[PDB]
């Protein structure tokens, strides 16, 4: 589990692996950790998979009734609140959740939201959240700027991916990748994480040390 | 003065409570006999032809010993059979034996009289007869809409009530001693088809149920099959 | 079997009036005249009494009733409604302020309490107003010796010497003909008997007239109390005297 | 008092282009005792849909009566409309949600034909999370069957011989005959390995003509 | 509720051809003590109904309770309730069940392990079981607590599967049951010399047996072993 | 009489019928389905010219695929048109799938019969019914595009084409006149201008009428006032034409 | 206490509703104008209360009532801006005022609002004035000159003298207008005038400014006629 | 016939607009006398009408005085308690099924923020602040 | 009358008049019929619609796969009868996992209908049911009236102008009770009764709905031009 997030000039970047285990065995290897809130709204799955997919659902039924009520499509910060005050209540009884709200809007361009289950509600630009977090986190700061193409961003995410999934053994089964505009979300595929491994280093000559 | 449930008339009446006695006047024929061990005989209007036989049993059955008829509202007298079962097994549950018919009839009347003392009800449009046998021998109940009940050596309501409580008296001053079982469910039949002449030009069905110790072991059962034709032989003949 | 009585049974009238604290004053003025003198070393409170039946024995009922050591009420009106609020309000003296300060309460705040009670009675869904008025005698440290009258609409006013009931005006115009600053509870007794005695159309014995008295102590009868409702016999003492 | 308890059963779902299948162990237990060994745990629950909860036996029977009534209540409010097999995930997700902190102690497997006409499994986890797969082994023996179905399902690790791992083995669609005779080897082997595993196995067949049964014996008889 | 006090011991029941047979002891056990004797754990429902009940006594005592006040409701307003419309095993057995399991749920069990044996109206023998937590299962042979792990190996060598059960008389697995409990009585600290048998046979209906004692015991050979080396 | 649930001596209830005749006197609204679309169309109407007529939604979405008319007192629209937003959300978070137009209409014929007594054994919460007349269009994939009429009786009809308000007589009459099984969604569009146009004492401007559609593929839309200008235009050129 | 106070008529009416506008229809009357910038509420004989930093609200009717349902609207904006991290537009509010106004005509116990409300400003990130009225009956809608309380009028004239293709872009234009309207009915000079601009530039007119006001207007009609 | 006596159904409106209850409270108070309590150090009020009402109404201020006290650490500003006890007579006027409260009050008080004021409340619920009686 | 205000007063006479107007909003209802024989239970039921543009209203509504009624009069009172009967018997089926019997319904509707009847804050209901069902004793067919009493009979009618079913009914006694080896015959036994009310209307597929209940057959409504071969 990585499942980071990042804002550039195209918009909004998210990218997660697929591996799910319990006790050293690996239960599944095609996890779907990306939530459809709606046709503009993503969440990140991280801590309880069915605190996360449970709740994101109830957030976007929330929004839907928003939008109905409003005849105006809800923020991010808004959604974001939302999600993080009904957590709020439920403090306590053993819910374990850190997601990644991410949105682009007219009004407040593209927008990242962290909440975890404690309550905490911030807004930023880049995110990791994971148990293989700390090597795509750095990456990412390692090559980050406002003014990548969409192209080199996406690349961006595999490669962060791929770094976590190698480092950690808790992640990795594949790669999943979602660009979000002002008209919604675009999946770009799944990948898997071995061949995408050999990729890397065949074009870039990183990963010296493994033997191929 | 007539218009709420727990108003008093100037002369100190509740004209409700009257009502609910006429609407009471309406029913059919029941009637209840104590022998020394009781029976309870019923009238059932065959208003059509249509209607099946013998799947319309009026009589009822509290725990396994208590036996109940009603004249008047037939769905109030159901409640308040729902009622009294549920009063018999919290008894039952809170001290293991069976209540007695005394303790039964109290509850029932406590029950109907509290349904007299505030005007968001109606008092019950049932009069009913019950009895049954318990540790000290076999009793007989009758209850009003008021409340008010009396134990009986022969009870009737309904719109024959008259010529069955005539029927009653002279049977109890011609039997001194007492009655047996079946001598007591001939003469309820009898009673029956004798007070069924208020209306004559309508079918009528007998229903018959007895509770005495022997030939029931104490237990309420309902007269059917040889024992019943021989019973509606009996008062066809007189 | 639903109460369904939230609306309050007590409105206005076009003129202003409340009809049933009128009707309820009209039902106590229908009583028996009870009288009350505030003397500077004490209270009296005296109160005729009534004989239902020839067969009844009057010293079962009281119509004077201890509410604290210190402080003691008479009625006029509807007895059962006296006795229920008799019963209130010793309820209320323990479980407001004596369990709270340790102390018994002062006689004003006690009156306030039942005044309080009464009220409750003319707004509230399903209830009607009280038909009885109390007469409350008590002393408290601070404050002296005090009386105070209660009528059904819960407003409660302090005199120096009052009567309610049938000869109520009569009493009032005798008490306020003669009321000096130096009356003694003796000489409270002696006026209290002969306006109890003036008020009444005979018979005005021991048996038949009930009197009780604020001031002094009684560490006799601790076991001290303020509150000494007198016997007949020295009722009827004091009668020969008078 | 502890309210759970384990029965050790093994259920798997492997969902085709156009059949489902879903099959159980059918030995019930409890601490080295065998308490039945016949004792179904894969149900018909109508609509083309069948449910299989593993785990707790009195959970999972629990969580299948209060399925057979929410699609009994789902017929009767909507003019006895079919319920599709995702809208049946999602009730089932939200009847496992609805006591998450007393949780069921079961892991569900339901199968059926999605609205395409295609087989559809879909895998739920003790506190109601659910995804949809094409094989899913739940049980004790999990752990020993699902290797063995991802290299002779997926053809995992394996490549064309002569192109020296170059060229991965192209998939192939397998008949339900295909299915059923890995789905019989994977419960032989968790049997050999497992002594939670192995009185008789049944399997549930869903196509579009409907549900069909079959049973067969494994050791200890 | 929360432990048991005063506990049953082991109830065995098996399938014939023709019905069920059930069989439990008559012991009040109080821990190490035996204190209680003569205590019927075979409660009789309906002409067709035989619950046997392990473990705690007080809430035997509950559920026989229960039994009776269903057995009185369903007689209520039920002109066929002697006929047609009267109680079977297997309403007996869900009510049971679904007692049990709301019992559980609500953290305040019934400490009881219950076996519910009969002949439906059908004519097709049921023989079910049901404990705390609200586990249920079925099987030819069944047998609760101790007996579970001694009497159901050698019922089971009798009836093994489910198409032994039409090859198996009465006189049979009224041999075999007895011979479990001699071996209970052989093997178990908490068991009793006497106990009750119950067969419930489609044709002849319920037969119950009580005050029976287990017989032709085997001691002689004791004579024989002496110290421990 | 003096009753919220008294049955009259015909058998009927007293509040139900005035209910309905509160509605007879609401503002016409019409409501027409084909094979290819429901149209809805709505007349406002303002007290005063100084009122904006763009702030008078009498054509609410319930969701994406079912739209609402109201006629009546569009007060009491609020909390009906609330529940059923709620109702469709809450049965597709429930089963991922959007609910039966059937199903829906169903719903609010509950909420409208209900707190009067629950149809699943639950209390009140209002103590009148409501006094306004629904029209709901949707389309699903059972039976396809449907029209419902739903008055606060409780029951539901389910109409080819039908008009309510004021004007619904006469409006209703030329809907039997005109409306069959073979009609497109520019005929129902012109068939609806028409109709209200005779319906209403004014003359028909974008300004006083209001129209919107339901169809499968884009879903409920409401229609500008640029449109509606140019379908009245177009409806008196044919008018003046053939 | 739960009896059905509201309830229908014969003819289909509800008599404690109209009562209510009855008892609106007796108090001072409130004008609101609006212009191409700013809103102008005038008041008769504080009657203009601050809901937000954006919105004020008028009432004409009973005072405690519209107390009631100023606290119910103060404390339903500062919800909505502590949920959604952003101030409540007009529209909402006016929603919620109507709301309330019909849910209180549809429970057993209670009598409906004797008040009739006029909303007045401007939506965040906005320049476009809004204006709104509320009736007891719980409908509302979007005015830019309405004069909901009687006076024995106002309307006509407002009728008259407004638009023409062309609002009052001045704010002098508009705060005259409105003073004149209400000059129309009122002898005395009694006349309070708030007006509100976007950015939260909530004013309100010192008694001085409205006697030159009015001054001005008395000049005007009696110098050109 | 659960319960008719309904005393004319106190909280609804007249046809022309008025509540009745509230005139003839205030009939009543006008044929009372002519307007001596402390709700706290700074704040006094004359009752008029009804006294145990009037004792009622002045407990509860001093309760809610004594509770804003609490809160802020600082004497309640005069509206404040005028406008918590107009409310709260204003309560009964439009919902309980309860006859209003038959006071009228007069409140004079002084606070850091206007230096010394006068205000008046009736039955309605209506407080006016006047310059002078 | 001062004797009609609610369902709590009693008339001089003895009668509860708001129970009477519950009846005669019953007669002011179409006509349906119910019969029965040894295996099978039919319903026959004529709809009504508002005009010649809008459907025809349901009048049979389905309990259980073994138990389904009939409705006369309200029909959101039929609605909630119905769900409670749902209930009843989702509940018998769960805790007992035994079918209801019919007569067990009929007690619980009359007892839930009498409830309704003594209390003041309530009214009565005011639809009647023809009930059919079959279980471990047969076929049965059971009438409901608001007033809370239930009958059994082989045949029965309820709305406006039920004489006329009632009377054929009554006359053919004899005849339907013996069909039992052909449900068809015993749905045409039922369309003939209904037809004796019609007036001056004939039967089309549009306002005809037919539900039967038997042995080895599940509740099931005909209607549309599933009853075209009926006609």
């Amino acid at each position: 589990t990585t499942t980071l997030a990042f804002r550039f000039q195209g918009g909004i970047i998210v990218a997660v692996d697929s591996r799910a285990t319990a006790g050293n065995w690996v239960a599944s290897q095609t996890v779907k950790k990306v939530i459809e809130i709606n046709p503009f709204l993503l969440g990140t799955m991280a801590g309880g998979a069915a605190d996360c997919q449970f709740w994101e659902t109830w957030l976007g039924s929330q929004c839907r009734l928003h939008e109905l009520r409003e005849k105006e499509r809800i923020s991010v910060a808004a959604a974001s609140k939302i999600l993080s005050n009904l957590v709020y209540q439920y403090k306590g009884a053993g819910l374990s959740m850190g997601t990644m709200i991410c949105g682009y809007t007219r009004k407040e361009g593209p927008t990242i939201y962290y909440v975890d289950s404690d309550g905490t509600r911030l807004k930023g630009d880049i995110f990791c959240v994971g148990s293989g977090q700390t090597f795509a986190y750095g990456v990412l700061d390692s090559n980050y700027k406002w003014d990548l193409s969409v192209e080199d961003a996406l690349y961006l995410g595999k490669r962060s991916i791929l770094a976590a999934a190698h480092r950690d053994a808790y992640s990795g089964g594949s790669v999943n990748l979602y660009h979000v505009t002002e008209d919604g979300w675009i999946y770009h595929g799944n990948h898997d994480v071995g061949e995408l491994f050999w990729k890397v280093k065949e074009e870039e000559g990183s990963f010296n040390n493994v033997i191929g | 003065y007539d218009l709420s449930n727990s108003v008093f008339s100037p002369d100190g009446r509740n004209f409700q409570v009257e009502y609910a006695v006429k609407a009471v006047e309406n029913g059919t024929t029941s009637i209840g006999i104590k022998c020394n061990d009781v029976v309870f005989a019923v009238e059932k209007l065959i208003t059509s032809k249509l209607l099946v036989p013998q799947k319309n049993v009026k009589i009822q059955v509290v725990d396994r010993h208590i036996g109940c008829v009603y004249s008047g509202l037939i769905p109030d007298g159901r409640h308040l059979v729902n009622r009294g079962r549920e009063e018999a097994a919290s008894f039952k549950k809170l001290y293991k034996t069976p209540i007695p018919i005394p303790a039964f009839a109290d509850r029932l009347g406590q029950y109907v009289q509290a349904h007299t003392l505030y005007n968001s009800v109606r008092p019950f449009g049932v009069s009913t007869i019950f009895g049954g046998v318990d540790k000290n021998g076999a009793h007989l109940y009758m209850l009003e809409p008021s409340g008010s009940y009396w134990g009986y050596k022969g009870a009737a309501t309904g719109k024959g009530r008259q010529s069955a409580k005539a029927e009653l008296e002279k049977l109890v001053d011609h039997h001194p001693e007492g009655l047996s079982a079946r001598e007591a469910v001939k003469q309820a039949a009898k009673i029956i088809y004798l007070a069924h002449e208020d209306n004559k030009e309508k079918d009528f069905e007998l229903e018959i149920s007895w509770c005495s110790l022997s030939e029931t072991n104490g237990l309420h059962k309902f007269v059917k099959g040889d024992l019943l034709q021989e019973a509606i032989d009996f008062a066809q003949k007189e | 079997m639903t109460d369904r009585y939230s609306f309050s049974l007590t409105t206005f009238s076009p003129s202003g009036k409340l009809g049933q604290i009128d009707y309820a004053l009209t039902a106590v003025k229908q009583g028996v005249t009870s009288l009350g003198i505030k003397a500077t070393n004490g209270v009296v409170i005296a109160t005729e009494k009534k004989s239902s039946s020839p067969l009844a024995m009057s010293e079962t009922l009281s119509k004077v009733s201890l509410l604290t050591p210190d402080i003691g009420a008479v009625y006029s009106g509807m007895g059962p409604d006296y006795r229920v609020l008799v019963d209130k309000s010793r309820k209320v003296a323990h479980t407001s302020y004596k369990r709270i300060y340790g102390e018994y309460p002062p006689t004003k705040l006690l009156v306030s309490e039942v005044a309080k009670i009464m009220q409750e009675a003319t707004q509230s869904g399903g209830v009607r107003p009280f038909g009885v008025s109390l007469l409350i005698a008590g002393h408290d440290e601070f404050n002296g010796f005090s009386l105070y009258q209660v009528d059904p609409s819960g407003s409660y006013f302090p005199w120096k010497a009052t009567a309610i009931g049938k000869g109520s005006v009569a009493a009032k115009t005798f008490l306020e003909k003669r009321w000096n600053d130096e009356l003694e509870l003796e000489d409270a007794i002696h006026i209290a008997l002969l306006t109890l005695k003036e008020s009444v159309e005979g018979e005005f014995n021991g048996d038949t007239i009930e009197l009780a008295i604020i001031g002094d102590e009684n560490p006799d009868l601790l076991g001290g109390p303020r509150f000494r409702k007198l016997t007949s016999q020295e009722i009827n003492d004091r009668l020969e005297a008078l | 008092f502890n309210p759970y308890g384990d029965n050790g059963g093994t259920i798997l779902g492997i969902a085709g282009e156009d059949f489902a299948v879903l099959a159980g162990d059918t030995r019930n237990i409890t601490d080295y005792s065998i308490n039945s060994r016949y004792e179904p745990k894969v149900f018909d629950c109508g609509d083309n849909i069948v449910m299989s909860a593993n785990g707790f036996a009195a959970d999972g029977d629990a969580l299948v009566k209060r399925f057979k009534n929410s699609v009994k209540w789902y017929h009767f409010d909507h003019n006895d409309k079919k319920l599709s097999i995702n809208s049946a995930a999602r009730n089932i997700q939200h009847l496992l949600y609805g006591k998450r902190f007393f949780p069921y102690y079961v892991h569900t497997i339901i199968a059926g034909l999605d609205e395409d006409g295609k087989g559809a499994v879909y895998s739920f986890d003790p506190v109601g999370s659910y995804e949809r797969e094409q094989c899913r082994a739940g049980g004790a023996a999990a752990s020993l069957i699902m290797p063995f179905l991802d290299n002779q399902v997926n053809f995992k690790n394996q490549y064309e011989p002569g192109t020296n791992g170059k060229v991965k083995k192209p998939l192939k669609y397998l008949s339900v005959e295909e299915v059923i005779k890995l789905v019989r080897d994977s419960f032989t082997s968790a049997t050999e390995r497992h002594i939670q595993v192995g009185d008789g196995l049944e399997i549930l067949i869903v196509t579009k003509d409907g549900v069909r049964k079959e049973f067969y014996e494994l050791k200890r008889d | 509720t929360q432990q048991p006090i005063v506990t049953g011991t082991s109830v065995i029941s098996m399938k014939y051809d023709n019905g069920v047979i059930i069989a439990a002891d008559n012991l009040g056990s109080y821990g190490s003590l035996l204190r209680f004797n003569g205590v019927e754990r075979l409660i009789p429902v309906g002409d067709n109904t035989v619950v046997g009940i392990s473990g705690d006594i007080s809430d035997m005592q509950h559920i026989e309770r229960l039994l009776k006040d269903l057995v009185t409701e369903n007689a209520y307003d039920n002109p066929l309730a002697d006929a047609e419309e009267a109680l079977e095993p297997s309403y007996i057995f869900e009510y049971l069940a679904t007692v049990m399991y709301q019992r559980r749920s609500k953290m305040n069990p019934l400490w009881n392990a219950i076996i519910v044996a009969g002949v439906q109206s059908n004519g097709d023998q049921f023989l079910r079981y049901v404990n705390l937590l609200g586990v249920t299962y079925s099987s030819p042979t069944l047998a609760t607590g101790f007996g579970a792990h001694m009497a159901n190996p050698l019922l089971r060598k009798v009836v093994d599967r489910e198409s032994d059960i039409p090859k198996t008389t009465v006189q049979v697995a009224e041999e075999a049951i007895v011979n479990a409990m001699r071996v209970l009585y052989y093997r178990d600290a908490r068991s009793s010399r006497n106990f009750s048998l119950a067969i419930i046979d489609k044709n002849t209906g319920l037969t119950f047996k009580k005050n029976l004692q287990v017989e032709n015991m085997k001691w002689d050979f004791a004579k024989d072993i002496k110290g421990y080396g | 009489d003096r009753g919220v649930s008294t049955f009259s001596p015909e058998g009927r209830l007293f509040q139900v019928e005035y209910s309905l005749e509160a509605i007879k006197l609401g503002s016409t609204a019409i409501g027409i389905a084909t094979k290819e679309g429901v149209v809805l169309g709505v007349e406002k109407r303002a007290t005063s010219p100084l009122l904006e007529s763009d702030s008078i939604e009498k054509i609410v979405e319930i969701d994406r695929h079912i739209g609402c008319a109201m006629s009546g007192l569009t007060a009491d629209a609020r909390s009906m048109i609330e529940h059923a937003r709620t109702a469709a959300v809450t049965h597709n978070l429930y089963y991922d799938e959007d609910i039966n137009v059937e199903s829906l209409t169903q719903s609010v014929c509950d909420l409208a019969l209900r707190f009067g007594e629950g149809a699943s054994g639950e209390e009140r919460l209002m103590s009148r019914p409501f006094g306004v007349a629904l029209l709901i269009a949707g389309h699903d994939a059972d039976d396809g595009y449907q029209l419902f009429h739903a008055e606060p009786s409780g029951t539901f009809y389910r109409y080819n084409a039908k008009a309510i308000g004021s004007g619904s007589e006469g409006a209703q009459a030329e809907l039997l006149n005109e409306w069959h099984s073979s009609l497109t969604l520019k005929e129902a569009e012109l068939l609806v201008l028409k109709i209200l146009k005779q319906v209403m004492e004014e003359k028909l401007d974008e300004n006083n009428a209001q129209l919107s559609c339901i169809t499968k593929q884009d879903g409920f839309k409401i229609y500008d006032n640029e449109k509606t200008a140019e379908l009245i235009k177009e409806l008196k050129e044919k008018e003046a034409a053939e | 206490y739960d009896r059905a106070l509201s309830i229908f008529s014969p003819d289909g009416h509800i008599f404690q509703v109209e009562y209510a506008l009855e008892a609106v229809k007796r108090g001072t009357c409130a004008v609101g104008v609006k212009g191409k910038n700013c809103v102008v509420l005038g008041c008769e004989r504080s009657k203009v209360s601050k809901i937000d930093s954006h919105v004020v609200l008028s009432f004409s009717g009973l005072n405690a009532d519209s107390r009631i349902l100023i606290e119910k609207a103060r404390v339903e904006a500062q919800s909505h801006r502590l949920t959604l991290e952003d101030p409540v537009t007009v529209e909402y509010l006016t929603r919620y005022v109507a709301g309330v106004q019909q849910r209180y005509t549809q429970s057993g116990g209670v009598r409906p609002f004797g008040v009739s409300t006029l909303i007045a400003g401007f939506d965040p990130r906005d320049d476009e004035p809004k204006l709104y009225q509320t009736e007891p009956s719980g409908i509302y809608s979007s005015w830019s000159a309405q004069t909901i309380g009687r006076n024995s009028t106002v309307r006509e004239f407002l009728e008259k003298n407004y638009d023409r293709k062309e609002p009052p872009a001045t704010v002098e234009e508009c705060v005259k207008l409105t003073v004149r309207s209400l000059l129309e009915v009122v002898q005395t000079g009694n006349i309070e005038i708030t007006v509100v601009k976007p950015d939260s530039d909530i004013v309100a007119l010192s008694s001085e400014e409205i006697n030159q006001y009015v001054t001005q207007i008395e000049q005007e009609k009696q110098e050109q006629q | 016939m659960g319960s008719r006596r309904y005393d004319s159904r106190t909280t609804i409106f007249s046809p022309e607009g008025r509540l009745y209850q509230v005139e003839y409270a205030l009939e009543s108070i006008s044929h009372a006398g002519t307007a001596l309590y402390k709700l706290n150090d700074k704040i006094a009020v004359a009752v008029a009408g009804l006294t145990a009402d009037a004792e009622i109404l002045i407990n509860t201020a001093r309760i809610h005085a004594q509770n804003y006290l609490k809160t802020y650490n600082e004497d309640i500003p005069v509206e404040i308690l005028v406008r918590r006890l107009s409310d709260i007579k204003q309560g009964y006027t439009q919902h309980g099924g309860l006859r209003p409260f038959g006071v009228s009050f007069i409140y004079a008080g002084y606070d850091d923020r206007y230096g010394y004021q006068l205000y008046t409340s009736n039955p309605s619920g209506n407080y006016t602040g006047w310059k002078a009686i | 009358n001062n004797y009609d205000g609610d369902t709590v007063t009693f008339s001089p006479t003895g009668r509860l008049f708001q129970v009477e107007y519950a009846l005669e909003a019953i007669k002011q209802g179409s006509v349906t019929v119910g019969l029965r024989s040894n295996t099978h239970a039919v319903l026959v039921a004529l709809k009504r619609n508002a005009d010649e543009l809008s459907s025809y209203q349901k009048k049979i509504i389905k309990c259980d796969e073994h138990m389904g009624l009939s409705l006369a009069g309200l029909a959101p009172d039929a609605r909630v009868l119905s769900n409670y009967l749902r209930q009843q018997c989702n509940y018998s089926s769960l805790v007992f996992n035994r079918k209801l019997a019919v007569e067990r319904a009929g007690h619980l509707l009359c007892d839930k209908a009498q409830k309704n009847t003594q209390s003041y804050g309530g009214r009565p209901y005011g639809v009647g049911l023809l009930i059919i069902g079959y279980d471990k004793s047969g076929a049965h067919l059971l009438e409901f009236q608001p007033s809370g009493n239930v009958t059994e009979l082989y045949g029965t009618a309820i709305g406006a102008r039920s004489q006329g079913a009632k009377t054929y009914l009554e006359r053919t006694l004899d005849t339907f009770i013996k069909i039992d080896g052909n449900p068809d015959e015993l749905i045409k036994a039922g369309v003939e009764a209904i037809s004796q009310s019609l007036r001056d209307e004939s039967l089309t597929v549009d306002n005809l709905s037919i539900a039967i209940v038997g042995k080895d057959t599940p509740f099931t409504i005909y209607d549309g031009e599933a009853v075209a071969k009926y006609i």
